[PDB]
């Protein structure tokens, strides 16, 4: 319950996937998907994660402005579409935050389960370790352990990587 | 599980919710695709600081690096459909039926 | 004195997109000879500008 | 999902025939619910008062072939003194094809959806009283 | 009237009229992906449901 | 496409499948299913002709779909129990989650739709690597998973990919769709014997290949994608035409054919588990492949269609490149019954 | 005869005949072998010689 | 499936229907075998425009030649009846 | 908490930046004032047409190399390892393939714009 | 369900353990064997039919190879087998001894004992 932070940042995060999920004009979908990044990059912060947050969100401002790029050439749409544009994407947006509301309400004053398990709030500080040591990050070294630990991991990815140039290459090909 | 999980869960849902209601445009089904990869990656990171499991500190980023393979298949695709109708509308791949 | 074998009336059957026609599956047409379908002349605009006068 | 069948299931066969009738026009709704929107997702209906309509039509015709089958099941089963007789089952299995021939308002499809519909019941029934499993739970 | 007519109308008419309606209605798809996503959205929310929320 | 892009793009989908099979870390089978969907695409479009292309999008969205939510499953398993191997599945909803992956993966019903249609958008040989190859690494895992998986859901879906390919079939005149059809039935009949008896499942899938691959060669053998472009066969490759006659019956399951095997086998299975509601179903709907199968060969080989003038000119020539495996794959999927005690060499 | 001069005729590939024999008869030769190995090894073990 | 199969009837209805939502045409006055020139006092140019709306309703390139003689509605009718080979 | 009050310090100053530009002069906005500009004279078509993207393939590539970025930035914690012949060949391997990629992209020609 | 795939001390990908050589071999004149030599026999004839060649004199030396690899790795696949029953059947006996509440010998009536139903055929 402290400062609620966590909580309004992950709400955020639900807020726009709801926005990309209604699925409006892409130039507003890599908008959506943007801010769903950064804030996702908050919530990893809260909790130790920061080499993973940034990563993640360096990553994903590279792939939309790939697809911002695109937009203007393939799914251009001569009236684009924001929310309050039509009556389907402004309908899916209000059910995406209608149900949202309720899940929360659902799950926040009372305990109930609605997939797997249950949920009482508490808030996520409940759950921490306690753990008092270090000289490092224990995020860093496993991440770094990649190449130490994980050689097979670094051979598949890296053929996966080489074979993806191949086959983008091979696909637009035409002929 | 806190409401955290569940709010990452609940992203998930939705976007492949999105993913699976097709409007008109194949690329804001690819931007749905990207969003399912993005609440998988914040799942996983949240599970694996929480239990604080060093080595699996490595596989969210394996996640991104197979995300974006996925994603350039993709946009690989959307061209070569975009240069048959010169839109990239869903409406057009009929030629096959059941 | 000969025994019967297809013909052209009988082939005719399996030449359909379906094997039972249907009010709207009748339009449906058999797909090309070689799975080439004729180049959707698309016509990809031109951006046209104005450079000048100011 | 689970709820409905052991909703029909926990009241005795020739008693309380009202409960049985509301379980069974339950079952059915729900059945017909499903069909309806797997048909408007695969076939789209062309306007919001189509859908609705198609919608309406398929879950009463599912929730009044399932009243009509529990009720003169159970009304059978506790008339004839004889409750675990396949006999009430095929009696109501043809007072539900008898229904839906009247709902398609076709004579062929009415009289193929008593014997079918009559058939099936009075196996369900067999089933039940020997133990037939349909899914079996693996044991060797 | 039995041999030529209704013998045949029960056992193999009946059959062949069910398996020819049955074969239209499920190969009558056009190939549109917009509308057997939803289908297997559907499909996806029933087995959660259905089969999973009693285990 | 140049032939060594081609030659390490089908060993880099071989190595896909064989990391999903080699592998006990999850995210190892998730990241050969990724390597394996990345270069089975080109493969679905050596040939452009937009019906490829369109072939190629639609498996790719299926697949990715499935993948998605077979790591979703892999990511709820984990928060559940810190567990990465592959092993019994300690959570059901995530049970729920990775056999409907793993259905979407292998084209059962209801998530059928896409099989037919990228068959019939594809060439032949994509064809044939798309329907034999492409099942190894999902039935892999399904093995694996098998005793945790809820018989129920596994049953439904393998009931409804009988009865809807066994439907499908019926209605097609080409030939891809046909083989689609028939490929949706037999993963149905794989996947009932399933939580009983994995064996059982592995022996359908290689008769099932085997059958496959003699089919789809035949056909390649005859360029023939056609019910009508197959009538013309009798009149130019006789041989072909009686060997295709011989492998349709084989494939309807008619004893005393190789066919006959596995249904034989399965039905026995389920048997000893107290299911005979199931088998009884599954073995009456196999008739309807069986009848689809018949008119095939009442149309190519039973009786003699009209043929065109210019054939004549066909038979001044021979095929130039030949099938090695082909006999040794007709002999396998028509000949084998006598021997099927062997399959206790698969377990 | 011919109009091409049909390359493969009268006089066969020696050098694949050759190596299609070998094969044979070196597989024959190995099973022999094998199967008298594992009658002394199962005559050896189950101590009947 | 597709388009109905058009009759004859449909056609007259639709030409008389296009013919009077024409500004220049008092309603009740045109009949089917009325000559436009002559019996409703229309120039060249007028015609034109008639052609034009047919080309818009029945969606199909009528060419400069073949239109120069569709003078009165029932030869409208007809043209169209042999372009879309209607005959009952 | 810091860096959260910096960035509302940041987004606000800017935003009330914008909100005194717009409210501090004086406005007059008429059709031909806001009307869209293209040195003179009215547009032909729509800015909102599809724009031709010459560069697609090297777009699409970019998100591969991207990607490699990352698996390259964790390099400095790597060196801290005991197995430092291990690491080495790992890190020489992923820039060995990270070039080859890029030499079988310039080769074949995938580095020049569509004309 | 997999039976046997986790038995204890199993070698992953062996074919052929070697407590397998405690078995006698198969015979080299096992019908089982002939009839996998057959299927070869069978294999080669369709390869002549298909390549257009003379079925039965074409290609002798093609066709003994297809014999004799079809004999060959049918010896392999017979030895495997009959393992693999084998150990099916030291399993189930092994298992009966170790659990004798769970199969007990019952001492047998004799038919003079036993009253058996009769039903008339009339
Ligand atoms: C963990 C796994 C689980 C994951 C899932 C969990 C989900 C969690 C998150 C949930 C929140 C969702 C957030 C965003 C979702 C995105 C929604 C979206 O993108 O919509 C695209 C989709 C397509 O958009 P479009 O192509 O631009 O618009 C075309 C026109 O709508 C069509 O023009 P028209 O005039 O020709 O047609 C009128 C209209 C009218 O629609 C109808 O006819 C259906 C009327 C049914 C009556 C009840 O549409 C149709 O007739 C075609 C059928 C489509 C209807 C929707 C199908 C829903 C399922 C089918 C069952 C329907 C209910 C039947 C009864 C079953 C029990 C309820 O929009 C719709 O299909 C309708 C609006 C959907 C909004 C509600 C979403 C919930
Ligand atoms: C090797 C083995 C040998 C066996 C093989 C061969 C034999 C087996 C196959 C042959 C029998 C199968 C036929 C069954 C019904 C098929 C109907 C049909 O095709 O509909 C399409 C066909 C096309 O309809 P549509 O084109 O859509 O509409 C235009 C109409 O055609 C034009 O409309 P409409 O105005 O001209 O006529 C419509 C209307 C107007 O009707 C009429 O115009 C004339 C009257 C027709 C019905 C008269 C029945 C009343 C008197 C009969 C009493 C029983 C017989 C005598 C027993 C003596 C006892 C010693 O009809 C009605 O309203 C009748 C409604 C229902 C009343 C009858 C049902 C009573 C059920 C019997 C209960 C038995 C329980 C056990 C008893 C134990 C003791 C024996 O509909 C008809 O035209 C036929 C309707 C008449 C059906 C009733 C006649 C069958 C009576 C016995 C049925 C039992 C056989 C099946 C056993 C298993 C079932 C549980
Ligand atoms: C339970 C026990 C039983 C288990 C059963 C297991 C399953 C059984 C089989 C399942 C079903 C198999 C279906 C196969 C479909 C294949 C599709 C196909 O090839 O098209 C059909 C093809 C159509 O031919 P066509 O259309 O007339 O020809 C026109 C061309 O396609 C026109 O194309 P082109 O002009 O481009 O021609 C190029 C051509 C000509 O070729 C060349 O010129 C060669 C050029 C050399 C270039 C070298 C490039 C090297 C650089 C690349 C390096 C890549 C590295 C990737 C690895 C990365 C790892 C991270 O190349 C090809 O045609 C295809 C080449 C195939 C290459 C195979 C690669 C194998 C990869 C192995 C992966 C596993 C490795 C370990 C992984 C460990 C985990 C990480 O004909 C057939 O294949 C007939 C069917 C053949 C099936 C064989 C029968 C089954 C197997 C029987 C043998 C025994 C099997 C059991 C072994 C037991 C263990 C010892
Ligand atoms: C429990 C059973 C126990 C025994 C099993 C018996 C079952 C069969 C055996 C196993 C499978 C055999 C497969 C290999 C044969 C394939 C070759 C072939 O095609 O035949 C053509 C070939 C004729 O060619 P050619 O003489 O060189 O020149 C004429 C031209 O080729 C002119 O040729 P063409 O191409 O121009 O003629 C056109 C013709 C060409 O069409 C054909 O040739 C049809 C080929 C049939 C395909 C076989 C499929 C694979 C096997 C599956 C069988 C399933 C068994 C289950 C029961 C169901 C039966 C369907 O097309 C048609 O006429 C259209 C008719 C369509 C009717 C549809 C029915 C076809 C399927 C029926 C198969 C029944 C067995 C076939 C008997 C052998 C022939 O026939 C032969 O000469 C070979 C036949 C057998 C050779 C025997 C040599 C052994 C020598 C004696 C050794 C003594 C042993 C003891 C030692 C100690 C003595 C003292
Ligand atoms: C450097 C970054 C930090 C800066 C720190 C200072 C922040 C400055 C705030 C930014 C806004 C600058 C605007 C300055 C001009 C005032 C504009 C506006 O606010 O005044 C009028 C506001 O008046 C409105 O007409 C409404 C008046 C009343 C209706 C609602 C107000 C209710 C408040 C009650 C007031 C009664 C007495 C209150 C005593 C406390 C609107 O007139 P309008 O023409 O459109 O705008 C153009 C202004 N022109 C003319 C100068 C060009
Ligand atoms: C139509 C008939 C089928 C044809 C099949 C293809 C024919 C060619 C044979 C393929 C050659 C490769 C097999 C032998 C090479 C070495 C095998 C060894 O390395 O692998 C062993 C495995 O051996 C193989 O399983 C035996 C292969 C024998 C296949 C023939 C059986 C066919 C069924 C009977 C039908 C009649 C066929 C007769 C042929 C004419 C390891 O066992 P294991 O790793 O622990 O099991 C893995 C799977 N588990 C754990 C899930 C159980
Ligand atoms: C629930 C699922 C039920 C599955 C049970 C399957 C029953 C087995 C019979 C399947 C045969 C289906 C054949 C069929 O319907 O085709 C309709 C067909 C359409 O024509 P085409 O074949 O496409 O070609 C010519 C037209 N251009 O119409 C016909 O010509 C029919 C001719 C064949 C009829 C033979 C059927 C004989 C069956 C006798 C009774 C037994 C049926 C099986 C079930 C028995 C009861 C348990
Ligand atoms: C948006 C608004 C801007 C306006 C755009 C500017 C348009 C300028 C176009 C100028 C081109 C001409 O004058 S073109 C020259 C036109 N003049 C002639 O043809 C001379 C002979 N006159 C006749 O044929 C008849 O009087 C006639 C009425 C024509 C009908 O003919 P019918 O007897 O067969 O009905």
């Amino acid at each position: 319950m402290t400062m609620y932070i966590a909580f309004i940042l992950s709400t955020i995060f639900v807020i726009g996937f709801v926005g990309f999920s209604s699925k409006p004009s892409p130039i507003y979908g890599g908008l959506g998907l943007i801010v769903s990044g950064g804030v996702g990059c908050g919530i990893v912060l809260n909790f130790g994660g920061s080499f993973l947050g940034l990563m993640v969100f360096l990553i994903y401002l590279g792939g939309m402005l790939v697809v911002f790029g695109y937009t203007t050439a393939m799914a251009t749409e001569m009236y684009p579409e924001v929310w309050v544009s039509n009556k389907t994407v402004f309908g899916a947006f209000v059910s995406g935050l209608m149900m949202e509301f309720c899940m929360v309400y659902y799950a926040l004053k009372e305990e109930e389960v609605e997939i797997i398990f249950k949920f009482n709030g508490l808030g996520d500080w409940v759950i921490y370790d306690t753990g008092d040591s270090g000289f490092f990050s224990e995020e860093a070294m496993g991440i770094a352990a990649l190449y130490s630990y994980g050689t097979w991991l670094v051979i598949v990815t890296g053929w996966s990587l080489l074979i993806g140039v191949v086959v983008i290459m091979e696909i637009t090909r035409g002929n | 599980m806190p409401l955290v999980y569940m709010n990452i869960i609940m992203a998930f849902a939705i976007a492949l919710a999105g993913l699976l209601m097709y409007r008109s445009h194949l690329m804001s089904s690819l931007l749905c695709l990207e969003g399912m990869m993005l609440s998988l990656f914040i799942m996983s990171t949240l599970i694996i600081l929480n239990t604080h499991f060093t080595l699996a500190n490595m596989m969210p980023i394996i996640l991104l690096v197979f995300a974006a393979c996925e994603a350039a298949l993709g946009l690989s695709l959307l061209v070569m459909v975009s240069n048959t109708y010169g839109t990239d509308y869903v409406q057009n791949l009929n030629l096959l039926q059941c | 004195a000969r025994q019967w074998q297809p013909d052209v009336e009988w082939a005719e059957q399996f030449g359909g997109a379906v094997m039972y026609p249907t009010k709207e599956t009748a339009h449906w047409k058999p797909p090309p000879w070689n799975d080439v379908d004729p180049p959707k002349d698309t016509l990809v605009s031109n951006l046209t500008l104005n450079f000048g006068p100011q | 999902a689970k709820t409905l069948l052991h909703k029909y299931s926990d009241i005795p066969e020739g008693t309380e025939c009202h409960r049985k009738a509301y379980a069974s026009t339950s079952i059915g709704g729900a059945t017909g619910l499903i069909v309806s929107a797997y048909s408007i997702a695969l076939k789209p209906p062309a306007s919001f008062l189509e859908g609705v309509a198609r919608t309406g039509r398929y879950t009463f015709t599912s929730a009044a072939i399932g009243a009509i089958f529990g009720l003169t099941s159970c009304i059978s089963a506790q008339v004839r003194e004889k409750p675990d007789d396949p006999l009430n089952y095929f009696i109501g299995g043809c007072a539900g094809g008898l229904t839906l021939g009247a709902r398609t308002r076709s004579y062929g499809i009415g009289a193929a959806a008593c014997a079918y519909m009559g058939l099936t019941a009075a196996l369900v029934k067999m089933g039940q009283l020997e133990g037939w499993q349909v899914f079996a739970e693996p044991k060797v | 009237l039995l041999d030529l007519i209704w013998l045949e109308t029960i056992l193999p008419k009946t059959t062949s009229f069910i398996q020819m309606k049955m074969s239209i209605m499920v190969s009558n798809q056009k190939g549109l992906i917009k509308l057997y996503f939803l289908s297997f959205l559907i499909t996806i929310m029933i087995s959660m449901t259905l089969f999973n929320y009693h285990e | 496409m140049n032939p060594i892009i081609y030659t390490t793009l089908i060993m880099t989908v071989m190595s896909g499948t064989m990391l999903v099979m080699i592998s006990s870390h999850w995210l190892l089978i998730w990241i050969g299913f990724e390597m394996n969907l990345l270069a089975m695409i080109p493969v679905l479009m050596k040939n452009f002709n937009p019906r490829a292309t369109e072939a190629a999008t639609k498996y790719f969205l299926t697949q990715a779909t499935a993948s998605m939510m077979l790591m979703m499953a892999i990511i709820i398993n984990l928060l559940y129990s810190g567990q990465w191997t592959i092993t019994k599945m300690f959570n059901p909803v995530a049970m729920t989650m990775m056999t409907m992956a793993l259905a979407m993966k292998l084209g059962l019903s209801p998530f059928h739709f896409w099989v037919p249609e990228v068959t019939q958008g594809i060439s032949l040989q994509a064809g044939l690597l798309l329907l034999t190859w492409q099942k190894l690494a999902p039935l892999s895992v399904l093995c694996q998973i098998s005793q945790s998986i809820n018989p129920n859901l596994m049953l439904t879906m393998a009931m409804l990919s009988i009865l809807i390919g066994g439907w499908g079939g019926l209605n097609q005149t080409q030939l891809r769709k046909i083989m689609a059809y028939s490929s949706i039935a037999h993963m149905g009949w794989m996947t009932a014997v399933l939580p009983y008896n994995t064996t059982m499942t592995i022996l359908n899938l290689l008769i099932y290949i085997t059958m496959t691959l003699a089919m789809f060669m035949l056909l390649i053998h005859s360029s023939a994608t056609t019910t009508l472009s197959l009538s013309h066969t009798w009149n130019k490759m006789p041989v072909i035409t009686s060997l295709m006659m011989v492998t349709l019956l084989s494939m309807g399951g008619l004893p005393p054919l190789s066919g006959f095997m596995p249904k034989w086998m399965i039905i026995q299975e389920m048997t000893k588990n107290e299911s005979i509601i199931m088998p009884t179903l599954m073995a009456m709907t196999a008739l309807l492949n069986l009848y689809f199968y018949m008119r095939l060969a009442y149309s190519s080989s039973l009786t003699m269609f009209p043929s065109t003038n210019n054939m004549k000119m066909k038979w001044q020539f021979e095929h130039t490149k030949q099938m090695k495996l082909l006999p040794t794959m007709i002999v396998l999927s028509t000949l084998v019954l006598p021997m099927t005690p062997a399959l206790s060499s698969l377990n | 005869k011919f109009y091409i001069r049909e390359p493969p005729h009268g006089s066969p590939d020696w050098l694949k005949v050759g190596l299609t024999l070998g094969t044979s008869v070196f597989l024959w030769i190995y099973l022999i072998k094998q199967h008298k190995e594992d009658v002394l090894e199962y005559k050896r073990r189950n101590g009947l010689e | 499936s597709d388009a109905p199969p058009l009759t004859l009837e449909a056609i007259k209805d639709r030409v008389l229907y296009v013919l009077k939502l024409y500004d220049k045409i008092d309603p009740e006055k045109l009949s089917v075998n009325s000559h436009f020139m002559k019996d409703l006092g229309l120039d060249s140019l007028d015609q034109v425009e008639i052609i034009m709306a047919m080309e818009d309703e029945f969606g199909f390139e009528i060419p400069d030649i073949d239109a120069e003689k569709l003078m009165c509605p029932q030869e409208i009718v007809d043209y169209i009846a042999d372009k879309k080979d209607v005959y009952e | 908490m810091n860096i959260m009050l910096t960035l509302l310090t940041n987004v606000t100053l800017a935003s009330l930046l914008v909100l005194i530009a717009f409210w501090l002069p004086q406005l007059n906005a008429y059709s031909e004032k806001t009307s869209p500009y293209e040195c003179g004279f009215d547009p032909m078509g729509s800015a909102r047409l599809p724009f031709s993207m010459k560069f697609f393939l090297v777009a699409i590539t970019f998100l591969l190399f991207d990607l490699e970025i990352a698996l390259l930035l964790p390099l400095p914690w790597a060196s801290q390892t005991n197995n430092l012949k291990t690491m080495l060949t790992m890190a020489l391997f992923l820039l060995i393939l990270l070039a080859a990629s890029l030499a079988y992209e310039w080769t074949q020609k995938g580095l020049e714009w569509a004309e | 369900m997999t039976m046997m795939s986790g038995r204890p001390g199993r070698v992953p990908l062996q074919f052929l353990p070697n407590e397998a050589r405690s078995l006698p071999p198969p015979k080299l004149t096992d019908p089982r064997l002939v009839y996998m030599g057959f299927l070869g026999y069978c294999s080669g004839l369709i390869d002549n039919a298909i390549r257009r060649r003379p079925v039965v004199s074409a290609g002798l030396h093609r066709q003994l190879l297809y014999v004799t690899s079809f004999v060959f790795f049918g010896y392999y696949l017979l030895k495997r087998q009959d393992y693999m029953y084998a150990l099916r059947d030291h399993d189930m006996f092994a298992y009966v001894k170790s659990h004798p509440e769970d199969f007990p010998e019952k001492d047998k009536k004799t038919y003079g004992e036993i009253l058996e139903e009769f039903h008339p055929v009339r």
